[PDB]
């Protein structure tokens, strides 16, 4: 659950 | 898969439209430079550049066709290369200078403010001259940046991989399409193609060197608490 | 004189390169297993040290390499020596999936890489590049062309003749592809796929250089005469 | 400076 992971997921 | 369905001219428009803007740094002309402020300027800029890079990657045809796990890996692997080729591109029309930002053009001397930064600057300056030497065009640059993204960590992860290799071929086609249209002969087309991709080897080299330099600055306590950047840095020393 | 390399035709370039190929050397014949961290690193550095001598003789037979000043020659070699040894390792390992053929008598699986700290990560990259070579059906003729490109390209920005020689090799590569019956589109695509591999060889080289320097610091492997100097080349 | 590399490049 990296920050990159999140920013990639978010629409 | 709209990706493998794009024509050469649509691929070009897709990539050109996804181009992130050129950002400004926090550079104050009156503030004396130190090793901490110069590293502070670059990391502060890069950190903001990373957000745009993540949103740009999503618009690169085929990228979102990959699992989140693959997307994360490709970006963790290519982020500094992408920042660097972006930096070299911006500095093309400024011989001897690296245009980190519109309000931040640095020369190698200014690079001595940071321990061991000058040799990285020298490599970026040389790559920038190379760009002038062959008159690299905007359309070709966007193709190179997308290639870096898709290629850098493509073997360090098998069907999702096959997908990537097909988009890569679509990009090679687009590069050919662009050259043929420019009037280049067949021989000239395959020679410039090689000249362009040979650049990626140099981009990868500077990236590895700058990643070591950055990690070293991080152990000197001169790199701010930029979570995204730091997280991108740590992914390189598993 | 002008460079006699530019007048060479595709076929003469190809045969000149295959003719320059260095020999394949053997490692120690001691069958003592398993290896320790030092014994492993010792076998590898002893081998590379000996290969570097033949690598140098090979470089001098690369069309257009001796037309460069001694200064440039030295520079190109110090910059690409590890990349060149590695693509050689990847090439020799192509027909042995999941294994690295460092020498005929030194065929290592990825597991044996664990014998050395931080070595397995490098082994995996070399193995993957190797499967990549195998899946593309890399030909020996294409291989010698690629290896020559590393030599001339890696330290070339660190400075027209060299760039004319690279174009020659690029033409030679397409010639080999047209000869293999590849369509125009397949030639360009394959040219791209092969060259993108050099980005990976470079990355592998950077990692292995750092890892090799590490070992040096721990004072383990006996760095040899030429290898040490080549290692030091990277400030 | 003195380099074995110089020796191998020149002695050939
Ligand atoms: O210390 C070595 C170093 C050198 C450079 Br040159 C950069 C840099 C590259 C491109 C860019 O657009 C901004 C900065 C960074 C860096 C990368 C991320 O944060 C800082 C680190
Ligand atoms: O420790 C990281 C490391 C990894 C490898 Br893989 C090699 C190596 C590469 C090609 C070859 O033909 C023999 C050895 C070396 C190394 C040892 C000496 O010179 C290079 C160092």
């Amino acid at each position: 659950h990296k920050i990159l992971h999140r920013l990639l997921q978010e629409g | 898969s709209l990706a493998l369905s794009l024509t050469a001219d649509q691929m070009v428009s897709a990539l050109l439209d996804a181009e992130p803007p050129i950002l400004y740094s926090e550079y104050d002309p009156t503030r004396p430079f130190s090793e901490a402020s110069m590293m502070g300027l670059l990391t502060n800029l890069a950190d903001r550049e990373l957000v745009h890079m993540i949103n740009w990657a999503k618009r690169v045809p085929g990228f979102v066709d990959l699992t989140l796990h693959d997307q994360v890996h490709l970006l963790e692997c290519a982020w500094l290369e992408i920042l660097m080729i972006g930096l070299v591109w911006r500095s093309m029309e400024h011989p001897g200078k690296l245009l980190f930002a519109p309000n931040l053009l640095l020369d190698r001397n200014q690079g001595k403010c940071v321990e061991g930064m000058v040799e990285i600057f020298d490599m970026l300056l040389a790559t920038s001259s190379r760009f002038r030497m062959m008159n690299l065009q905007g359309e070709e640059f966007v193709c190179l940046k997308s290639i870096i993204l898709l290629n850098s960590g493509v073997y360090t992860f098998l069907e999702e991989k096959d997908h990537i290799h097909r988009v890569l071929d679509k990009i090679t086609d687009t590069l050919i399409h662009l050259m043929a249209k420019a009037g280049l002969t067949l021989q000239q087309q395959h020679q410039r193609l090689a000249q362009l991709l040979l650049i990626l080897s140099h981009i990868r080299h500077m990236s590895n060197k700058g990643m070591e330099h950055l990690y070293s600055m991080k152990a000197k306590n001169v790199v701010p608490l930029y979570d995204l950047l730091l997280e991108m840095l740590d992914a390189h020393r598993l």
